[PDB]
RNA sequence: GGUGACCACGGGUGACGGGGAAUCAGGGUUCGAUUCCGGAGAGGGAGCCUGAGAAACGGCUACCACAUCCAAGGAAGGCAGCAGGCGCGCAAAUUACCCACUCCCGACCCGGGGAGGUAGUGACGAAAAAUAACAAUACAGGACUCUUUCGAGGCCCUGUAAUUGGAAUGAGUCCACUUUAAAUCCUUCCGCGAGGAUCCAUUGGAGGGCAAGUCUGGUGCCAGCAGCCGCGGUAAUUCCAGCUCCAA
């Protein structure tokens, strides 16, 4: 083997982490649906 | 009117639905001046900048919550250079960056 | 063309049987050259123990390391090569570790630019490959 | 196999028998006698699938028991002896006295007869065949043998006999214009007058039988037992009378029952 | 071996084209329309449409005065009045391909509790079945896919134990009144 | 009890058990699944008996709540609600108490009779060794 | 003599046959070890006894292959029955309760049945169906109008709200009945049980095919993505992430 796999994860590794933001939560289900269809339809 | 439309709904139908311009997508950048505006004028020819009051309560929100130019622009999704334009009166007003800026720092802009 | 007459079935059912060993699918499939060719021996996966860790030039004009490895399987005991797909993947397959095997998507056939790999890993020992790189398991030390 | 079966699946029961499927693997598998396996309906289910006196096995294994199920005026304790047609079941401590008889469409029907029909079946003739010393016997469509017949009876006929002496009474011929019924194939169960018989040597002969309403049906000889002289019936027809409604007129009529009742 | 069944079978298909635009504003303007749960409950509801048309199509091959044509046509055309998506003038198999299912989804159990006032805002009258408020002629039913017949339309109703019906105010008012007087005298 | 009636539909007498067997339904439209010792007492009072010779099972209530049904049979005299009748339903008030061993253990006792010959003293203190 | 290009004979089958199953214009193409019917077998071959019925394997004899106990002279074996174990593998459940049901067997109303039934495990798969509803104040967005955008609201929607006000309900916890052979589950019903109702919905995607961002940070033909066309060499709509959207 060649050694060039010297540098598996580098860039997963270089990039800086960001942590989540709390947002609540989604509706679902129903409410969902009905939410979806009020903001593209009258 | 939901009142009206409601009142439809419960006995015979003439109801009508019709879906919205921008529904069901995401456009990042919101343009700030009507284009049927824009397009038909002919007579005025300036943009009016933001003031400088409006770039100094940028300045001193910003620096009271140990914040920089990089990381205001960054938290807001914005390049450096937007932010600094804001700051230093050079940059035409965008009600939707704006807003977003208003919910960094946690003052009035408009 | 055609011979169209009211009692010629066996002349056009013969045709027929004769001309359908003439398409790639059809032969593939009923020949049993391909199903004895190939490692899985109709199976979708496998398992199979690491042999050594290996990075594939990735086909012009795109230009990588593609991080496979060598895997022998368990059963008829062939050696094959996996990909081991995601950014650091590679790195949580250890020597003599013991993974499972997949088809990489196209039936045999080699995928993107990797020249002349056909399987890649999903589950190196027990744990998933997925569950690994999200975060959710871990290696059972 | 190695030897004769025992057991009944319960999907491959007589479809008549109206047997219903999560109740259980098997199901009640007659035992020999003088009825075919298809052609017959075992004790149990007559006593508990239409009658409903017992709701379980035991309860019929029990009323059996207790000696009083009489078929053709004999006292039957086995609960899958097969019943089969034209055959008298006497409880006479509740006293009914049913016949088993098809209805129009091809399933044992509970027929109530009266106490003074109970003393006799009618029988059809399958056999004649001189016995050693030269006698005739006749063989029934049960396995009734009977000694010193009347000499005019001949084979595919039927007679009248009275039970609890098993001695001949009556008998009719099978001749054209003689009212049958199907006992077997697709029109089980219907009642007409005879108007043709066609042979075909080696095959069968096939019967050509009209019914009240003219609605003309054929069959094959076997499926034919004949039940009057001419036009009467010798026994008590069920209700409907071997007509069969078409599902059209079938539905008009149970429309004006339920408008009635309803 | 068992005396199980087995029998069972697929209620719904999905359409033949994943993101179809004009589908997916169709189907999602019955969905908030009728207060639907998801896509399903709509492939549900047309793939029962499909069945009877294609059974209206086959006898309509056939000949006339067919005995199968009448009596299955009288049949089928029976049913469709009984359940109210078919008036009774309109008695061909021409007007049974003439349907939609706009016409199957009102005759719901929840279509007919908005409809009939007995609670306002569609959304609401699917909760209010599903919480055991509703009674078709005398059965509790929380089944917002009920499809109510002709006969049984005039008896939808609140149940008798219900706080809308009869007494018993439910947890939040008992639990808030015994609070109340708790802390009063 | 006050608001709880008692319906009996599809009633036949049959002489062939000496029982009168008969579908039950009960009406208890606010309160729980009745007890069946109130409804075979109900049952007392309705058919001018005692309630020794009534068996009541299988009561299913519907959904919702209010109607339940489930069957019955009224015997002649208790002689013969023992002598047929399922001994469980003896049991259940009881009059029939069998105390019967697990069905492994008989097994087992029948594999080691099985085990040892024909002399009446082993073959009955099989089980009287491997205790 | 008999058979054969109207395909005999021979070979293969990852071949038990069929009723049927998947697909779905009409034609058709695949599948059927698998609960019903028919066949065949009981580690492999062979030979028998008894009986109405077997060339039986929860009968016997022999050989072959495995294999158990032994004081070494001998003796005893047959899970492709129900559980359970090892092995094989990508690949599959409890060494549970009962004859109450369905039926079978027997000298038999009474005995027996891992046939069968019942519960356990079970996202193979199929059906139904929660994760909120209603009301009001703020805030921004959207076709509005009262003067023409400026100020409103006599207006109308739609929202992200850890801004309320008080109603409704299960999911759970659980007394009792009912269920049942005895239980369990469902069903019925006391008593508790919701305001980030934190009682928290997830898998995949956002260049095109194909619904959805040229937003921001990082990397810099690397790491990686990509079914296929393709993306990446210091301003990546495609990688790694955050935010926001899309589909079920
Ligand atoms: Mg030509
Ligand atoms: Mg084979
Ligand atoms: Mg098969
Ligand atoms: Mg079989
Ligand atoms: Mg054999
Ligand atoms: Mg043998
Ligand atoms: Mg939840
Ligand atoms: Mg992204």
């Amino acid at each position: 083997v060649h050694g060039s796999l010297a540098r598996a994860g580098k860039v997963r590794g270089q990039t800086p982490k960001v942590a989540k933001q709390e947002k609540k939560k989604k509706k679902t289900g129903r409410a969902k649906r009905r939410m979806q269809y009020n903001r593209r339809f009258v | 009117s939901k009142q009206a439309i409601l009142a439809a709904q419960r006995r015979g139908e003439d109801v009508e639905t019709s879906k919205k311009w921008a529904a069901g997508q995401n456009k990042q950048h919101s343009i700030t001046k009507n284009t049927a505006k824009l397009d038909r004028e002919t007579e005025e020819l300036h943009h009016d900048r933001v003031t400088l009051e409006v770039g100094k309560v940028i300045q001193q929100g910003r620096q009271s919550k140990g914040l920089t130019q990089k990381d205001l622009a960054t938290k807001i999704n914005e390049k450096p250079q937007v932010i600094a334009d804001y700051e230093s009166g050079r940059a035409i007003p965008n009600n939707q960056v704006l807003g977003k800026i208003e919910r960094a720092i946690g003052l009035k802009l408009r | 063309g055609k011979c169209r007459g009211l009692r010629t079935a066996r002349k056009l059912r013969s045709h027929r049987r004769d001309q359908k060993w003439h398409d790639k699918q059809y032969k593939k499939a009923h020949l049993g050259t391909a199903l004895k060719a190939n490692p899985f021996g109709g199976a979708s996966h496998a398992k199979g123990i690491v042999l050594e860790k290996v990075g594939v030039e990735a086909k012009q004009p795109n230009s990588a390391i593609r991080k496979c490895v060598r895997v022998q399987l368990i059963k008829n005991g062939k050696k094959i090569t996996a990909f081991v797909p995601n950014d650091g993947c590679l790195n949580f397959i250890e020597e003599n570790d013991e993974v499972l095997v997949a088809g990489f998507g196209r039936k045999g056939h080699a995928v993107g630019d990797i020249p002349g790999v056909r399987f890649k890993v999903v589950k190196v020992a027990n744990v998933s490959l997925l569950a690994l790189y999200k975060g959710k398991k871990e290696r059972p030390r | 196999a190695r030897g004769p079966k025992k057991h009944l699946k319960r999907v491959a029961a007589p479809k008549h028998w109206m047997l219903d499927k999560l109740t259980g693997v098997f199901a009640p598998r007659p035992s020999t006698g003088p009825h075919k396996l298809r052609e017959c309906l075992p004790l149990i289910i007559f006593l508990r699938n239409r009658l409903k006196y017992a709701l379980t096995g035991d309860e019929v294994k029990k009323i059996c028991m207790q000696r009083f199920i009489k078929i053709d005026g004999k006292v039957r304790t086995d609960i899958t002896y097969p019943a089969g047609f034209m055959d008298v079941i006497s409880i006479d401590k509740t006293g009914e006295n049913f016949r088993l008889i098809y209805d129009t469409k091809g399933r044992f029907a509970v027929h109530r007869i009266t106490p003074e029909e109970a003393k006799y079946k009618l029988c059809k003739v399958r056999k004649i065949f001189v016995g050693t010393k030269g006698i005739p016997h006749l063989v029934t469509h049960d396995a009734r043998t009977i000694r010193y017949p009347d000499p005019l009876i001949k084979v595919n006929d039927t007679i009248q006999i009275d039970l609890e002496t098993g001695k001949i009474t009556d008998f009719i011929k099978f001749d054209t214009g003689n009212l049958c019924m199907v006992t077997g194939g697709a029109n089980l169960g219907r009642i007409g007058v005879i108007t043709n018989r066609e042979r075909h040597p080696g095959s069968f002969d096939v019967v050509h039988v009209k019914d009240a309403n003219g609605n003309s049906f054929a069959t094959r000889l076997s499926n034919i037992f004949v039940i009057g002289k001419g036009n009467k019936p010798w026994i008590s027809l069920p209700r409907g009378k071997g007509i069969r409604l078409t599902i059209a007129e079938e539905r008009d009529k149970r429309l004006a029952a339920k408008q009635s009742s309803g | 071996p068992v005396a199980r069944s087995w029998v069972c079978r697929k209620t719904y298909v999905t359409p033949r084209r994943p993101f179809e635009k004009s589908r997916l504003d169709q189907e999602l303007k019955l969905i908030g329309e009728y207060g639907l749960r998801n896509k399903r409950e709509v492939w549900r509801v047309k793939f029962t449409l499909a069945k009877i048309r294609k059974a209206a199509r086959e006898l309509l091959t056939l000949d006339e005065k067919d005995p199968r044509r009448l009596f299955e046509g009288n049949a089928l055309l029976r049913r469709l009045v009984r359940i109210g998506v078919l008036d009774e003038g309109k008695m061909k198999l021409d007007y049974i391909l003439g349907l939609k299912i706009e016409d199957f989804l009102e005759r719901r159990l929840q279509t007919q509790v908005f409809k009939l006032g007995l609670a306002k805002s569609i959304h609401h009258a699917r909760v209010l079945i599903r919480q055991r408020h509703i009674r078709v002629r005398k059965q509790v039913v929380n089944i917002p896919s009920f499809i109510v017949r002709l006969d049984s339309q005039k008896h939808i109703d609140f149940s008798l134990r219900s706080p809308y019906g009869g007494g018993r105010p439910g947890r939040v008012k008992r639990k808030n009144a015994k609070k109340g007087q708790g802390g009063a005298g | 009890n006050d608001t709880v009636t008692i319906r009996t539909r599809k009633f036949m007498t049959n002489r062939l058990l000496q029982r009168k067997q008969m579908v039950i339904d009960v009406l208890h439209p606010g309160k729980a699944t009745v007890p069946k010792t109130e409804i075979r007492e109900k049952l007392a009072k309705m058919y001018k008996t005692t309630p020794d010779v009534i068996f009541v099972f299988g009561f299913r209530t519907h959904f919702g709540g209010g109607k339940t049904t489930g069957f019955g049979m009224i015997y002649d005299s208790l002689d013969y609600a023992k002598k047929n009748e399922p001994k469980h339903r003896l049991a259940r008030h009881g009059l029939y108490e069998k105390k019967k061993t697990s069905r492994k253990q008989r097994k087992e006792r029948k594999n080691r009779m099985k085990k040892v010959r024909g002399t009446a003293k082993a073959n009955v203190g099989a089980g009287k060794k491997p205790k």
